[PDB]
């Protein structure tokens, strides 16, 4: 099934960053995370 | 070992000094450019600092 999940930048538990330069996707051990 | 003064913990233990997991200013640490270190490394998970 498919649900969503909320989620909140802090410590080594969630890290954010930008879309990879180089490759133009989410990069290795990384998956997608929106923001309004 | 005032005379000789000579400074331990600077021999790196291998990949896995945790000196070397983080980047630093003060350690400096590189290979060269388009070779296969470089796409060892980038290809690599944990190794992604």
């Amino acid at each position: 099934d498919h649900l969503s999940i909320v989620t909140l930048e802090e410590a080594p538990f969630v890290i954010v960053e930008s879309v990879d330069p180089l490759s133009g996707t989410c990069m290795r051990n990384t998956v997608p995370c929106q923001k309004r | 070992a005032f005379l000789v003064l000579d400074r331990p913990e600077e021999r790196i233990t291998g990949i896995n000094d945790p000196r070397l997991r983080n980047p630093s200013d003060k350690f400096i640490y590189a290979t060269v450019k388009q070779s296969s270190v470089d796409i060892y490394f980038r290809r690599q998970v944990e190794l992604s600092t």
